[PDB]
């Protein structure tokens, strides 16, 4: 998707699954105050027509509950449902257009759940840590095709240090908000 | 507009029930790629069909590149494991963990194998599992496959109960099942010499062994023999007399198989779409 | 005279090899009385031949009156147990104790069924046992049967060694054995798909489990399957796939069997005296 | 049964005695005379049917296992099986019936399982002939034979335990064959053959 000139950039149309990143996207100038966001939490009864009738989406965001919140679901439910609804929203091959998707895990997915998430999203996850004082306080794993997200990786963080964090323990939206910034070359900035 | 040999992808193939039915229907099989990991189940399909099946091991090591190189596929069939979806199991783990989540591998590879846009070549597929699943999982599967199943009980063409849901787009999937008279519709038709059936239909068979003593021979109870089980499921006799397998292994394989007269019903309309004899 | 159906007395019948050979030759059987006590051996004879065999139990409970009313007999065959006559059993108990003394039951019942000297009707008999017996046992057996044996090895008509002595009066017992085109003389001809034989004749088969690993499949070595064992002995495929029998039980029955191609060589000249089809 | 034979043409017995020899006994009741009308052989492993015809014809076939205590070379059933074989070699062919008798004796040498074999091959159950003194059992023999009065001589009073223990102690002592017990069994035969006074 080669970039868009500043004149013809339109407001982004986003589908936030499970968790709501409306407020985070406002503070980056992706949405204007007052609605281009559809946020659903229980997608159990969502069919392709519902995703189609809700206006064409440019960004499909999904994330599992925070690490502390004792979960409604099995962790794989948020991955499988995201994958299904993501297919419903992506443009038909006849009309290519800017389309992005992001799935984020806050160390809720089990070790076995990780391999199937990477096979269904066809990408190895990105480790976005929260480290202060030389010790790792929090982290998230995200899968997405947003242009600049893989170099955000921290190879210093390892799986043991991640699961050790998971056993010791709100959604740290602060770790994922900066990853949307490569998208302002495609959609309108609201000042 | 010319009939060519059918190209099949069979996930969770088991004892090659899909390949057996297609050949029995006289359909030419060009390619039959079977994903299966149970060693004795693969020995059956290897010997009984003499190396015409390309086995490719675990369904979770099949890549998008795997599908496109092995393909194109005209028919994608599958029956993912049932022990973690069925009311039989107190330790049932549901559709989302255990072996129940293996369904999503079928859903994943089905979308991989489905033809591109603009291409509208014939593409058929079918997914089977048990009726005895919580309503939440049956509808979740229908949500991913984007269609509702038809229920076909083998009792109408077999000598046993076997209610199973069938999702797919095969021609005439909803048409009524009417049994041939070569079908052995009551248990006495499938027994060996000098053995009397207590029932006319035996209760659904699973991987493990009243109605567990459904035969009386010389005035005493007895269990079913392996060959008698094979006829209940519609297979050829001694279809599973493979590689020193005993009663336990053979009932494990046939206990989780498809009843082939049901598959023969479902697959039969495909003769008008591919090269045959 | 006019040729009539044959009436057989089979002692230590095993898996009814005798009945199999006579029917396979096209000879009509009026009566086939079998003495056998192993219920698994009786199971295969009962259903593979669909109740045409009249089974009796212990050879030692057959009385002279039993022989008189069950008969008259035209053919008395038997292959008494061998574990107490074979040389490479260190705990063998000889011809006079253990199972070896069961031979005298054959010799006893033979003279019971033998016709009177006023009667000159055709009456044939045959006793089989192992070549690997002490010369004292082989001698005593010939003294009681009043004749010497002919040695026929199954290696000439089958894919395995099996030297066995054959006492009897069957027509042409001493004529040379020649194989048929339908006989499988090499081990490779008896294997299933994708199986390579390292030997071309395997060593004498017994009841017990790199001659134990004589086939290689996909580079790995393997033992033989019972379907392959049944071919080596010349039996129909799946002849012992009866009564949920597994690897051990099927090898036990076939391990002490007759090599049926050798038997059909011996029994073939019998067409001339009894009715055929 | 066979028929009375008058004294004028009663001819000497021709006896085949196997394993044990009963000439000294039979001669003491006037069936033989000092001179051989009795053929004695103990190793019949290589004797065949014509040898029995060459030595014959025979009017009585006798066989008996080695005496109790004397450990045999052969297995006990060997004397039974061999006795049955050669007995068949000597029997009159059914076309020419004539007085023919046979007798097999066991001196508590065959074990329990060999007894059923013996009783099956000889088509009768044995006769217990004991040797009791002072009301106690000193010895005994088991007899199979077609000789007319052989049954009546049975002692139903002697048990199998009383017999099996008798065999225990006397073989533990480790006594030659007590032919007095069977001597009277041949007496119903002098109405068929010659008597030598
Ligand atoms: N991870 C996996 N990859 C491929 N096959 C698997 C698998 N896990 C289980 N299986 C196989 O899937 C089968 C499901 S039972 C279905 C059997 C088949 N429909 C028939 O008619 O025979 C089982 O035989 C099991 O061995
Ligand atoms: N006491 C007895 N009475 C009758 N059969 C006996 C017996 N003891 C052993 N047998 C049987 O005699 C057989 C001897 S092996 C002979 C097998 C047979 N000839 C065949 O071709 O298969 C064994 O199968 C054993 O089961």
């Amino acid at each position: 998707f080669e970039t868009v000139p500043v004149w013809r950039r339109q407001p982004v149309r986003v589908l936030s699954l499970f968790e709501d990143i409306k407020k985070e996207l406002t503070s980056l100038g992706f949405l204007e105050s007052g609605g281009q966001l559809k946020h659903v939490v229980d997608v159990t009864d969502t069919v392709r027509k519902d995703v189609e009738e809700w206006g064409p989406f440019d960004l499909v965001y999904g994330a599992t509950p925070p690490l502390g919140h004792t979960c409604d679901r099995p962790p794989s439910w948020y991955l499988f449902q995201f994958h299904r609804l993501l297919q419903y929203a992506r443009p038909k091959p006849g009309s290519p257009r800017p389309f992005f998707w992001m799935f984020v895990d806050n160390l809720v997915l089990n070790k076995e759940d990780l391999d199937v998430a990477s096979r269904f999203l066809e990408m190895e996850p990105v480790t976005i840590p929260d480290v202060h004082g030389g010790s790792l306080q929090n982290a998230v794993r995200v899968w997405s095709n947003i242009p600049a997200i893989r170099s955000r990786h921290w190879a210093l963080v390892s799986e043991e240090e991640l699961s050790l964090l998971a056993q010791n323990k709100k959604w740290p939206t602060k770790l994922v908000k900066n990853c949307f910034l490569p998208l302002r070359e495609y959609f309108k900035y609201f000042s | 507009m010319r009939r060519r040999p059918i190209r099949v992808l069979s996930l969770f193939d088991g004892i090659a029930t899909g390949y057996l039915v297609l050949k029995e229907l006289g359909i030419k099989v060009g390619k039959y790629v079977a994903s299966e990991v149970c060693e004795e189940s693969i020995a059956v399909g290897t010997v009984k069909h003499e190396g015409n099946i390309k086995y490719v091991n675990d369904v979770r090591n099949i890549t998008k590149k795997n599908i496109e190189e092995w393909g194109p596929f005209d028919l994608v069939i599958g029956g993912s494991p049932c022990n973690d979806l069925s009311n039989v199991n107190p330790a049932r783990k549901g559709l989302y963990e255990g072996t129940g989540r293996l369904f999503f591998e079928f859903y994943h590879l089905l979308n991989y194998s489905r033809p591109k846009e603009g291409d509208d070549r014939p593409f058929f597929w079918m997914f089977e599992n048990v009726v005895a699943m919580k309503v939440g999982d049956k509808r979740d599967i229908s949500r991913f496959l984007e269609c509702n199943p038809v229920m076909i009980d083998a009792i109408k063409v077999s000598a046993a109960h076997r209610a199973r849901y069938f999702w797919g787009n095969l021609p005439g999937m909803n048409r009524p099942v009417i049994a041939s008279k070569n079908d052995k519709l009551e248990l006495q038709d499938c027994l060996e010499y000098n053995r009397i059936a207590k029932l006319k239909k035996v209760q659904t068979i699973t991987t493990k062994s009243n109605q567990l003593f459904p035969v009386v021979m010389n005035g005493k109870e007895d269990v079913l023999w392996c060959t008698e089980l094979e006829r209940i499921f519609g297979f050829p006799v001694h279809y599973t007399d493979v590689s020193n397998m005993g009663r336990g292994a053979r009932q494990k394989l046939l206990g989780r198989s498809w009843s082939v007269p049901v598959i023969r019903h479902l697959f039969a309309p495909l003769k008008d779409y591919f090269a045959c004899e």
